[PDB]
């Protein structure tokens, strides 16, 4: 199987994932900050 | 409180299943799924496992107790199951006890050999749908790191990817372990009664006295996982 | 407010109890849930008494039911090839029983947390899915956060501490059914009180209880 | 032992949650948004 | 820099995977692993049927595949059953123990490539948010991130482990075959009924896997 | 960060568990031998070798070597005192065996216990959320729960567990050696061959890289 | 780059893993398995044709491993045939439980570190939350924490697992050369043709692990 310390990484993280998901529930995104990074994700996936 | 247990078991797999009901994303799983099994198993035992499961998921097994009563009735004399036909037409013809004793112990190890099958093909089902349904959600989230547009299109899309994990997980857990653990149960079962049968057949072609043979039969109700049921 | 309550607890209860039984049917799980309770309210009878008793019966020639089947068998079963196959039958059909009620729940426990993280992605796809209607967002999350903790708390502190205790309470009773079947078995024979009282010492020390010492 | 894809599981988890983190460096907090966000967490959690 | 981002991850999983196996298993067990991987893939084994059908025509009468040929040549150089039986038995432990070693090496890949892709994840991670203030310089890093841990996925689902379950059935035909042509050889040495041995063979249809009917 | 109710509840949520499996006598039986074989250190396998050549040539401190002899003064064949030796050494194996058991169980249950406290103190959190500015630091003493529980999973029990079967495997082969030596005695053996005989235990399956 | 080099990380993944590992590991056992590994990295193992090859023309006469050379010099010495038995086959078994036991040191090494290194991004981790007003400066605050695991995960999988892998075929090895040598010194002693033995000799060489290669 897998060490159980996988376990516990894996249920911290998701803990986290909810948790920052909560907290960008209720930010705004800056729109140009956002195209350059969408910009550079473009370029850098072909 | 039965009835509570039932309803709540049913409700949450519909519940669950309406969550799973939406038809690209189990198509992924589904798909590679079945390609990573046919690497152990053909087709052909595949669909042999589906029609196991069919069977042992659509026909309820005959009690032990019916079987005990109609065999305690032909030892006092001297029907629908196929087994116990099969091996009565097996002494009736006209055997010696030893041949009538391999055949009969070779159709038990077939069953049981099929059943283990079946609930290997299903375990490779559930142990391979949460890799694939992840595999899935990694291509997603690809695509919409390469279509990067909108911010307000950044939760909806992304959590159409996160759902393939999801049906893996509703597929692993709800479907095909179940299915596993329900086809080791029937074999279970089948090879209780199919050894049953065993005895009650052996104790009428050897002549036995009944009331030994029902202490033996009684003696072979009393263990098992029906021991929680006394 | 009860929606998300009623909600986690019907992912993860009614999927555990769905999961357990497609593996155990329900007259099954509810004599495991009877031995559970009759292991969780009734105290062994501890072997030092078992001990007495048996010594005392010894020098002479209630309260146990196995003491009492053994003894009904005595003084009717002359033979004790009969009274010892019984016994070990009975021996066995307990040690099942009590195998068979730790695996019930030891099913539950594994099945338990599976529901939770399935619970959590549920939510998760939720919060994901709306992200923007604040009361789409609570609901979803109350629905995570509820189903990972329901799942840890019963897998971790109702169902594998049960299927524990309940096999320590197979391992005591074993004990105490063994030291019947010496005492008998002794009595039958008619040994001395003395070496069957020092026989049972190194008996005691078995397992778990050398610790105490 | 645990299964065997989990770490990818946490893989993934680690991915996403880091993209957050990232989605976050331009953020901006929305008072009322919490406030909405707040007042749905106490009406669920039934307080 | 978009086909840079694929070097990167197909370097980090593919080398560290190679890297940690070549620590572990000779290079040269590496090359006979590929070679019966290749074997087992493009080649397809030979029906029990057919076999069973060969052997009671030599029956019969008392060849294509190698150790039939091996069998009947140790059977004609008027060798007593002894040794012919530990020859071949001999040869199937050989075949078992090289499908063995096979199936260990892609198994031993299929563990290390996502110990590879969560290392390549976690050094895209750190990249990215060290150079969280440099937009040209995320999009590399969060691309090396989830493409080494998508191609770890993929290689160890779809490329190594069901490689390894498919040397592991390609050495269950095999130990049936080789089987199947020394019970086969044994009763044509001893000298018995062409349909006894038919029947005894054609038991070997319902063995294992071949339960589809 | 120190916290004392995130302790207290890790600590007490395995204490739970463990006294479900386990009983109290038990665990404090572990504690005892845990503290024994920490603050207290095993005789060096030379020594005693040299004491039972010492003995060899004459024809006692540790527990075992004074039992054996005390079972060797009273005219004793060699099938009691073999037997009692391999009970009393049965004893002590099982003994260390529980004790590695308990403390397994607690570094197993430590690390869950964590993640529930972590997740009560998120929830609490949740229900309870006041200030934007302390969303940060409130989740922070939950995961001080977590933390804790890794520690006491890594740095503690499981420790303490792998000591005391270190301390086992060191307790057998000096049990061992001591039945070798007590053979060796009632059987008159010379000196030289069972000091060769005892000196082959000193490359033990744990004492082989000093060399 | 500085980003990747944390020197409060890797003092908490190296001190913790070497804390737990002392545990049940004295400080010279953990010398010693360092000095095998590095003795099985630095140095290569005898070809067995080589050895094959040396003993068979060594043989009709009546050197670089030091354990034919130990034989030889017994040999000379003129002990007992059952006497060059158990001392061989004793330093046989010495060299593979040797081999073993820094196998298993180098392996509960590699199991400890990502359980430190987890420890290590869990105290990262609660030191960015307390010290978070806004999720804006968070960006490092992560990367170390990341880096504890990145470096527990790397020492993990890919320096003490090699190694101890490698120690477990260098073990296996050398397994095969010390019984290639006690067999040549055996017919050796017996006095016998050098090609009589070698008929026998290379039935074996290709076992488990080299199976593969024909």
């Amino acid at each position: 199987g897998l060490p159980l310390w996988m376990g516990t990484f894996a249920d911290l993280m998701s803990l986290l994932m909810c948790f920052f998901v909560l907290l960008l529930s209720f930010s705004e995104m800056d729109v140009l900050k956002f195209k350059q990074i969408a910009g550079s994700m473009k370029f850098a996936f072909g | 409180l039965a009835t509570l247990l039932g309803l709540i078991g049913g409700f949450a797999f519909v519940i669950m299943a309406m969550v799973l009901g939406d038809v690209t994303s189990i198509l992924i799983v589904v798909g590679g799924s079945i390609f990573v099994v046919l690497m152990k198993f053909t087709m052909g035992q595949f669909f042999g496992a589906t029609k196991i499961a069919g069977k042992a998921f659509m026909f309820k097994a005959d009690e032990p107790e019916d079987l005990i009563a109609k065999i305690v009735e032909m030892a006092d004399a001297a029907i629908n199951n196929t087994f116990m036909q099969k091996g009565i037409d097996l002494l009736v013809d006209g055997h010696d006890a030893d041949v009538v004793r391999a055949a009969l112990k070779k159709d038990i190890a077939l069953t049981d050999e099929r059943h283990t099958q079946g609930t290997g093909v299903f375990r490779a089902f559930g142990d391979v749908a949460p890799a694939m349904g992840m595999i899935g959600t990694l291509v997603g989230l690809v695509a919409m790191l390469s279509n990067m547009d909108d911010p307000k299109a950044i939760g909806p899309a992304m959590a159409v990817a996160l759902l393939t994990t999801l049906y893996g997980a509703i597929l692993s857990n709800m479907v095909f372990f179940p299915i596993a653990d329900k086809l080791s149960l029937r074999r279970d079962q089948e090879t209780l009664n199919r050894r049953l049968i065993m005895d009650g057949v052996l104790a009428i072609q050897d002549g036995q006295n009944p009331r030994v043979i029902d202490s033996y039969l009684k003696n072979y109700l009393n263990e098992g996982k029906r021991a929680l049921e006394i």
